[PDB]
């Protein structure tokens, strides 16, 4: 059992990484399109979702488990995900 | 760099050299650095070049300065604020149109950046 | 080469200054114009922190190893000869096979005495000194091994003719790259315009990014420099700090004043909380993250400041500067948009023991070069008499908190970098 113990820990990433890949990636995907279909807007009236973007997931449903997604996508930054923080912390 | 520095004074030292001098005189000098200045020559290359960066550098310039005392940024009445800007004494329809052209191909692959000069 | 018998009296005597770690900070390379920064980094690897070994299983070393990446002609290799000749046991070898000693070892007949030795390399000649390699983004597959393995367990393990030894290098490690393309990018990170590894790179306490920009005053200072120099060694006829140089000879027996090991006590919540702050703001920006071998490496300069000024504990002050130390180095590294986030955020330990007559200065040559570039731009070529208005210095100084402009303009560095201040019309300019 205990043997078996030390290698779940191992199983996990095995087959745990791809899990919560799944689950980092339900978001990482639902950012990946949204944040460019108003990109044209991404300039406009409004910057870019600056903040309710953690807030709106949350109505029509985890800030934990959303925040390193988001500080995941900042980490690279070309067009959306930079130019997104560029100007929120600016602007709050 | 400064081993052009040191180049230009040895280059000074040698012009006094030839003449047999004891001391470098300014015009030795002078020569040096007129070899020097010659000898680098300047890298040309395609399209209104030193002239589409010659604007874009203060363009950036510009956006950079407004970045600190204001945050509005938009996309519209900034290319606007920043053409009104450029053309803060001069004017015309081409050059306009030119400046249109060039904002156009900067954002392309740069939306105001976070680069360097 | 080193006595050390009556002579400690004065060293404790100018110990007792409570300066000398400027005047020690201002005594390395003299010969070297400028590059301030890079002067305190060596002047602590020089001392150096505290080896520690928590039982025999947990090795931590007390080198500090400095990296020195910089584009041509600003004096890495001075560096590294200055510091070869003001320390013992220093070996100087180079990433080109340009050299007496290589870092690898082998064994071979010697060619002159024809005696079958073992080549020890240049890492472990220099076991408690100091392993000076010039032109480190040029080694070999070879000489990468070989350095990482010093700079990793602290020994070199042959196993080359019959010989299986694990013969051991305790150096400092001060190095000397030019970046990728001969020109430093601040846009990219030090490890992406640096051919090294990063398995090298976060071997160094501190990286020193030089940077050679076309600023007309230091270009003046400069030159002034090497031409007086090449006129006062003219075969015939055989400088600037608030603080007088000290003497190599009276230095280097400062130095050796090592016999003294050293041991701290101090805070820890003001630590824990900085590298706290600095996970948070290195994970939110996309950045290259803080990790424990930082505040290992600050504890290491901490102890080499407290070696410098002789203390046996070190003080608040101790910390502070090591991590000013620590964060300049590591700050410098990042992109050009961290870097700039980093320096405004953190800006409150980024200043410690960094006056306003110098903060002020530095602010005021930001200003004047973003005019200078925005008159070139399209008048072909900077003018004359650039100025600047005192409002927007005001402002900024505010914005850093200053409001007391006037000693800056009556200070010696104002005056010495050719500024001018013209209260009739509020503006300040420079002659060129
Ligand atoms: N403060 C200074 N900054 C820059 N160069 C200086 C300074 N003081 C003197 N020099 C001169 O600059 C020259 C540059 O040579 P050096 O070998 O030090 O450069 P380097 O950094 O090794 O360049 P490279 O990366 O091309 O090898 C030296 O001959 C030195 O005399
Ligand atoms: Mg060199």
């Amino acid at each position: 059992e205990e043997a078996l113990r030390l290698f779940q820990v191992s199983t996990l990433d095995a087959a745990l990484s791809g899990t919560l890949s799944g689950v980092e990636g339900f978001t990482s995907q639902e950012d990946q399109e949204m944040l460019s279909r108003i990109e044209k807007q991404l300039k406009r009236r409004f910057a870019i979702g600056s903040q309710v973007s953690e807030h709106s997931i949350i109505k029509d449903f985890p800030e934990h488990a959303i925040h390193k997604v988001l500080q995941l996508m900042l980490r690279r930054g070309e067009i959306q995900h930079r130019m997104q923080r560029k100007v929120l912390y600016r602007l709050k | 760099t400064v081993r052009q520095l040191e180049s230009m004074i040895r280059l000074s030292e040698a012009m006094a050299r030839m003449h047999c001098c004891d001391e470098v005189q300014p015009k030795h000098v002078k020569e040096a650095f007129r070899l020097l200045n010659k000898s680098i020559i300047r890298v040309e290359t395609p399209f209104s070049e030193y002239c589409r960066i010659s604007n874009l550098i203060v363009l950036h310039l510009r956006k950079v300065e407004e970045e600190e005392d204001e945050s509005a940024l938009k996309r519209s009445e900034l290319v606007n604020w920043y053409l009104k800007e450029i053309e803060s004494e001069i004017d015309s329809e081409e050059e306009l149109i030119n400046k249109k052209r060039i904002i156009e191909k900067v954002i392309h692959r740069l939306t105001h950046y976070d680069h360097v000069l | 080469g080193e006595l050390t018998d009556e002579d400690v009296k004065m060293i404790t005597s100018l110990s007792k200054d409570q300066q000398i770690g400027e005047k020690i900070f201002a005594s390395i390379a003299p010969s070297i114009y400028g590059h301030e920064d890079i002067k305190r980094g060596l002047a602590l690897a020089l001392f150096g922190g505290e080896p520690k070994n928590p039982g025999g299983k947990h090795k931590v070393r007390g080198d500090i190893n400095v990296l020195l990446c910089g584009d041509p002609g600003t004096a890495k290799s001075q560096f590294l000869k200055y510091i070869e000749k003001v320390s013992s046991r220093a070996i100087f070898t180079t990433g080109q096979g340009a050299s007496a000693v290589g870092l690898t070892a082998y064994v071979q007949r010697h060619p002159v005495s024809r005696e079958w030795t073992l080549e020890a390399g240049a890492l472990v000649l220099a076991d408690r000194g100091v392993c000076l390699i010039d032109e480190f983004d040029k080694m070999n597959d070879q000489d990468r091994t070989s350095i990482h393995e010093a700079m990793e367990q602290q020994s070199i393990s042959i196993s080359k003719a019959g010989i299986v030894t694990s013969l051991q290098a305790r150096c400092t490690v001060i190095a000397a790259a030019n970046p990728i393309g001969g020109r430093y990018d601040p846009s990219l990170t030090f490890s992406e315009n640096v051919d090294l590894t990063e398995p090298i790179i976060s071997r160094f306490d501190i990286l020193c990014v030089v940077r050679d920009t076309v600023d007309p005053v230091q270009d003046e200072m400069l030159a002034r420099f090497v031409v007086g120099s090449h006129v006062r060694h003219h075969p015939s006829n055989k400088g600037v700090e608030p603080l007088p140089q000290e003497v190599l000879k009276k230095y280097i027996i400062y130095a050796k004043e090592r016999v003294h090991p050293k041991l701290n006590q101090m805070d820890q919540d003001k630590v824990a909380k900085m590298y706290s702050d600095l996970r948070k703001e290195s994970m939110a920006t996309g950045s290259i993250p803080i990790t424990v071998r930082h505040i290992e490496s600050m504890i290491r300069m901490a102890e080499a400041h407290a070696r410098i000024h002789l203390r046996d504990y070190v003080i608040e002050d101790d910390v502070n500067m090591a991590i000013r130390v620590m964060l300049e180095s590591f700050i410098d590294t990042q992109k050009f948009s961290v870097m700039r986030s980093m320096r405004k955020t953190f800006a409150r330990y980024l200043s410690f023991r960094r006056d306003n007559n110098e903060l002020l200065l530095f602010i005021l040559k930001q200003l004047v070069a973003e005019q200078v570039t925005y008159q070139r731009n399209r008048f072909g070529a900077q003018q004359d008499t650039i100025e600047v208005p005192e409002k927007d210095l005001v402002d900024k100084a505010r914005q850093i908190n200053i409001h007391n402009l006037s000693a800056f303009y009556d200070s010696e560095l104002f005056r010495m970098n050719k500024f001018s201040h013209d209260l009739k019309r509020k503006m300040i300019l420079q002659q060129f």
